[PDB]
């Protein structure tokens, strides 16, 4: 059942990072 | 006799392509072949959440067994911004509820479904590239500075308040992205700044604009609204006093036809009065899920401009 | 002008194919159409998500496609070519057109 | 009344390339490379000894 | 389609041709392909082969062995699916005789044909390339253009004569 | 162990291996062919549904009958959405349509009474000794094929007619309490969803496109040897594709 | 394979493809017009409920009887918190939706085959098993379930309306041959153009773009401008061009 | 025929005094969504048990 | 006959001590006692993610049921930086799929059964430790400094791909963390640094390696290709054109001889070419759990070098 | 029941913005 | 159906006057000096000693 958990987890770290990293000429 | 059943329409254009005028996402739906590759009647779940800050608004979709087709032309394209459009409302007629750049796509097909995945962004890529070099001596008038930083960041002009007749006070010189700049100059001055569907939104914060809104049992509300903090720490006070805090939150069903910047009124059996809007969240699940909207408001103590 | 081959082509047949390609480290985009009365493929070049295709012409064996197109800085500078495997009166088909299928297209671009 | 239009569009289409580099065929392929003095061979008789 | 060395139906050799013709050809014709690709794969006992071990037949299993005649025939009639051009089989005696010990079956398959795809790789074509003129023909004209218009006079003329 | 274990090492992995190629080739052969069309006759065959039995042909459409079909059963399902309202009560919202589930229990007996050729069980079911030919193991054979091959399976029964219907599991019990027969259930539920004309055909994609895999420039990648040319039309060819095409070196 | 198979191919896929034609056209227009209401009874009827019964029409209120009802059972639920409360805060508690459900049967054999039935629209007098009553029932009980109909439940004791099927069952076991047996749910359903000027409100429609395939939003599409039907090309012409100008 | 063919080093059979039932069942799963439209892609094959009783 | 069954083994050895030449973790396998503390049949769950970046590749264990004396070995030590590695395959070899040193480890024993985790990082040791001090002036051969940092690092190098006869334009000083001085060296030269199970790697973006691995059905796939994009933010456009900006995804059974900077082919019935290797990540479960590993493909348009 | 997911996920999420985000004059 | 018909003989017009040497331009000057085995120049460089 962690399989479950750890997917969202993963989602979140994914749209966190998206967050931190975004647009930018370089 | 019918039921009252949800309904929607996602709609992929060409790429993004800024140039040296306003851009508008509305320009950019159709495709080379024609009209746009419209999905309507496949599960979807997605996440849209809205505000009035610097950041873009940013939206979440998925959808679950796509033709081959539209994920090829999904694959070209990997280096470039498509435009897209979300509508949904009920059966009858569909709002406006978010329109952007793809800035994530990816696809995972474990046996028996797939799964696609998006991250829009609203703005977002005028927003981080929007350089600017600018400079002003001391009398120039303010409000002369804030119409030049807006025109450079190329993007139509929702709504602003004028500063009258302000001057600056010492020379000033601006770099790097105008949006950051202009970010600044709304500490210094009391207004907020913040681009959303496109529009960009220049007020000042603790006034408000009519009753745009009511929210009421006949109007779908959910639920009994509750008071929210509107921020998760508080500030050190001498007990501007007009800034804000204070708010309150309400939830209602799916309505697309409410930005962060609006007014609405509440008209409920305990809580009653006026509210500024602070924050939206959208969400929505068509076969299996809320087809709902949150609002988070927030008291206001300043003039009715 | 030496020319090294660099590049084939296959086509399924369908009568509206259209995909993507990269040549001489650019990428552009193209569309074959097929035409009934003059059973021959119409082939469009343009970059990626153009409004329109750059080029437009007619497949033939052993005919310079791009010949009087090296003159545009969206147009590749190399050579594309039709000919055939089998025996040489065999003229462009429509299922007839792969590495083994009888009709070898290919790319091939200059030394530099 | 729509379906014969579409041959006639793809006629014309066909016609336009007879004038070019490539696309040219049968007897409009002679009069593109006639302007440069060539001319098809006709049957031949094999030689040898 | 399926094309290949032709093997000829009664001796099992290469069908080099008849004596005035002699030379090598191809399997065309969907039913001569598969004649021998049947007979291939009933011929060759099932590991036998180097380079592929589960080609074959087992007859191992079944010959030297008391075994059932129904579950031979089973066996028989899958390994004729395995073609993936077969329609049907229409009839199957098979029969078995104590005294001798022998089993023979008889039965029959049908298979459609197919078409050729492209002629690139067989021979001749099928367009019809021009011919070019002969002398001032082209700049002059041609004769036979008075040839048959009197012909057409010559008829006319013989029409109208009862006759 | 000894060199003679050796060989019978080799026999597991042939013979085993051997097994699955069987099995696995035929399943190929299925999802290829796409004018072969199954079609169950759960019931309805003595009334009114001899029709649609009269028209399939052993060749290309095919009939599946069962010797007892004990019951069948149809049940469609549907979702309601609800919210809640500040009157403490709930609300009602858009409902959605799920599919539908079919189901239905039969025997295959060793001792048939109707032997009608036209079945697709019985093509080859001997008329006069039917014990000996194995009916109740040629079913399996043949349903099986059917499941794992995917096809979009059709239902005659006599109160209606279902499409687009595809097996999910099946069961075969041989107790003891029958014996000479199998117990088979099967359950299916509603999968809701190149040559042809230019005319009808519309603007495809294919996405991103690498080198073909089938000629030369993939054995300069992959490192191998170009086929040399058959030699016929020499010293015509050479001159042109060496000069317009070059060699990829 | 041979061209044979491939004129066998298309009528595999034209006739499977012409079932959804079917069966998706008749919901589609079944959505598209909400003055028919369907109506179920559900025992009541000799006990007075006939004087309801006499109302219904054979075109807008359809009414349905069973060739019989066997059981049928009726049930609320509500919640209250598990954690004691402050203290009177007696708002602690919410209402959940009604379920009603029942079970009946439709025979080949039936006793009574009164006409303003809606299952005996064009049913035989004298042939009952011929006109095939179970398959006519099971046709109008898939095409009210699939429209989401607002069904109206008439039963002995009360009066349900706005209930909407949520599943239903059929089979045809060994025993009770010649008939089917039928299960169904329902659920309440707590619902909340052309119309008076008087009875208006103020609406909202956002953000709106180009509306439909005009003639500006051809040129988006790259479509060829529609030419103008010539009855009249004098005067708008002069004034069309010059004031209103042309897409380019 | 085959049972005779077990030796006894290394082709070693068992039979069990009496089997009671024995059953064989295969099972598929597909998307519980409606698919894009041929896609018949969307299902998947999984083991097949076989159980029995004996003494 | 048997059955395909999987094994590994984990291997436990001295502290790692940095000195005056390039570490290589192979030498601190033994223990005082010579043999190493190998655990072979105990349920364990690990997973280990690599990539081609500055940062370090880590791994994380755990182990169920461990003997009091192994966890009073770890017990001690925790000053220091115990060596480990780590191997897997299918019941007749095993390829090593990590070796680095022990950042964390902790243990909790609740009730019916103890668990113990750990951190392994990849050379975190030196990569992070390593400092500098050095310049250059106008006209030295940029192939000179490349090598003189590389010394600096203390560790092997695995593949470099010098740059010519380039020269500095501009008089250039290193301090603080070599590793932090080469990856800036990375973005102004387009050049890839990255150092992984204790080999130096340094190449040139866009640019690719033969056929070093073919995957099929034959070769353990599981599931088809997806085209996934390589980076969750898309960047501006023209439209060095040679970078990356393409990619796919692939699973494949657990193969510890797979390494982010190699070259693989796709042998498949949709997709087929040739890409680099962006990102791996190896997961198993001994007992119950996957025992596969993924990768992160990205096209390529740079000449083979 | 990822409902019950997202809102331990939402949860920390607030934590971590208030850990950032706390006290100050400004 | 006129103004259906019209745009074919429009189109005819126009491809027959693209084709003359008076009505070239553009792209279609290419071509047609194309089909006498010439071609426009590009991007030249400089010489110099």
């Amino acid at each position: 059942l962690r399989n479950m958990v750890r997917a969202v987890v993963d989602e979140n770290n994914q749209f966190n990072f998206n967050m931190l990293i975004q647009g930018g000429p370089n | 006799m019918r039921a009252m059943e949800r309904t929607y329409t996602l709609v992929i254009g060409r790429p993004v392509v800024i140039g040296e005028k306003p851009v508008n996402i509305e320009k950019f739906a159709n495709t080379s072949k024609g009209d746009a590759y419209e999905i309507k009647d496949l599960h979807i779940e997605f996440n849209v959440k809205k505000d009035n800050s610097k950041e873009p608004n940013k939206g979440y979709v998925t959808v679950y067994n796509l033709s081959d087709e539209v994920v090829n032309y999904l694959s070209v394209n990997q280096r470039e911004s498509l435009a897209v459009m979300l509508h949904a409302g009920y059966n009858g007629d569909e709002k406006l509820i978010f329109s952007g750049t793809v800035e994530y796509v990816e696809d995972d097909f474990p046996e028996e479904t797939r799964t696609t995945k998006f991250i829009l962004g609203d703005g977002t890529l005028n927003l981080t590239t929007a350089t600017t070099a600018r400079s002003y001596r001391k009398g120039t008038p303010v409000n002369s500075v804030l119409n030049d930083l807006i025109a450079d960041l190329k993007l139509p002009k929702g709504r602003v308040i004028d500063f009258g007749n302000q001057t600056l006070q010492t020379s000033m010189a601006f770099t790097g992205n105008a949006s950051q700049n202009l970010a600044n100059l709304a500490k210094n001055t009391g207004s907020t700044f913040s681009v959303q569907d496109g529009a960009v939104y220049w007020t000042k914060e603790g006034s408000r604009f009519n009753v745009m809104f009511e929210i009421s049992e006949e109007g779908g509300m959910v639920g009994t609204p509750t008071p929210k903090q509107p921020s998760s720490s508080k500030k050190l006070i001498k007990a501007h006093d007009i800034k804000e805090d204070v708010g309150m939150t309400v939830s209602t069903l799916l309505n697309g036809a409410i930005l962060p910047e609006s007014t609405v009124y509440l008209n409920t059996r305990y809580h009653k009065g006026f509210y500024k809007v602070a924050e939206l969240t959208h969400r929505g699940g068509y076969e299996t899920g809320d087809w709902i909207t949150e609002l988070g408001l927030v008291e206001t103590r300043g003039e009715l401009i | 002008r030496t020319v090294v081959r660099t590049f084939d082509f296959e086509l399924s047949g369908y009568p509206d194919e259209t995909f993507r390609v990269v040549l001489d480290s650019v990428t552009y985009e193209l569309r074959f159409m097929w035409n009934e009365r003059d059973e021959s493929w119409f082939m469009s070049l343009g970059d990626i998500g153009a409004q329109r295709p750059t080029i437009t012409s007619k497949l033939t064996c052993y005919s310079d496609i791009l010949a009087p197109y090296r003159y545009l800085d969206n147009v590749p500078d190399g050579n594309l070519y039709l000919w055939p495997l089998g025996d040489i009166r065999t003229r462009a088909g429509r299922f007839n057109i792969g590495p083994l299928k009888g009709i070898q297209m290919t790319y091939s671009s200059l030394i530099e | 009344f729509n379906e014969r239009e579409y041959q006639l569009w793809l006629l014309m289409g066909s016609v336009y390339y007879a004038q070019t580099m490539q696309g040219a065929e049968g007897i409009y392929l002679d009069d593109l490379l006639g302007k440069r003095g060539i001319y098809r061979l006709g049957k031949t008789r094999s030689t040898g000894t | 389609q399926f094309k290949d060395l032709l093997l000829d139906p009664l001796t099992g050799d290469l069908d080099f041709g008849t004596p005035g013709d002699r030379g090598m050809r191809l399997a065309l014709t969907n039913q001569l392909s598969l004649r021998q690709r049947l007979y291939l794969r009933f011929a060759i006992w099932a590991g036998d082969w180097y380079f592929d071990e589960t080609f074959g037949f087992p007859y191992r299993t079944f010959v030297g062995k008391k075994t059932v005649k129904a579950v031979l025939d089973g066996r028989i009639k899958s390994e004729v699916r395995q073609e993936p051009d077969v329609l049907q089989i229409t009839d199957f005696q098979s029969t078995m005789d104590v005294v001798s010990r022998s089993y023979k079956c008889f039965f029959t398959v049908v298979t459609a044909e197919g078409e050729e795809i492209s002629l690139a790789f067989v021979g001749e074509d099928e367009y019809q390339y021009p011919t070019p003129p002969e002398s001032n023909v082209q700049l002059c004209g041609d004769e036979g253009v008075i040839i048959n218009f009197k012909n057409k006079l010559y008829y006319l003329i013989n029409f109208r004569l009862p006759k | 162990i000894s060199p003679a274990q050796q060989a019978q090492a080799d026999k597991r992995a042939r013979d085993a291996a051997a097994a699955k190629r069987k099995q696995d080739t035929e399943v190929s052969n299925a999802k290829s062919r796409e004018d072969i069309q199954y079609t169950m006759f759960v019931s309805g065959l003595r009334r009114g549904r001899l029709n649609e039995f009269e028209r399939k042909n052993r060749t290309d459409d095919l009939a599946i009958l069962f010797d007892s079909v004990t019951t069948h059963t149809y049940t469609k399902d549907y979702n309601k959405s609800s919210y809640a309202v500040e009157s403490k009560a709930k609300a009602s919202d858009h409902v959605t349509t799920q599919d539908g589930k079919f189901t239905f229990s039969g025997t295959v007996t060793d001792s048939p009474y109707l032997i009608d050729p036209r079945n697709m069980i019985d093509r080859d079911t001997d008329k006069e000794n039917p014990m000996l030919a194995r009916r109740p193991a040629k079913a399996i054979e043949i349903l099986e094929l059917i499941a794992d091959s995917h096809q979009l399976v059709t239902l005659v029964t006599e109160d209606n007619i279902l499409s687009n219907y595809v097996i999910t599991s099946f069961q075969v019990d041989r107790s003891s309490e029958a014996g000479s027969s199998i117990n088979v259930q099967v359950t299916l539920e509603e999968f809701r969803f190149r040559t042809s004309d230019p005319k009808k055909a519309k603007n495809a994609n294919t996405g991103t496109k690498q080198t073909a895999e089938d000629g030369a420039v993939d054995d300069s990648a992959k490192q191998k040897r170009q086929t040399p040319y058959i030699g016929k039309n020499a010293e015509t060819k050479e001159r042109w594709e060496n000069a317009a095409i070059g060699t990829t070196d």
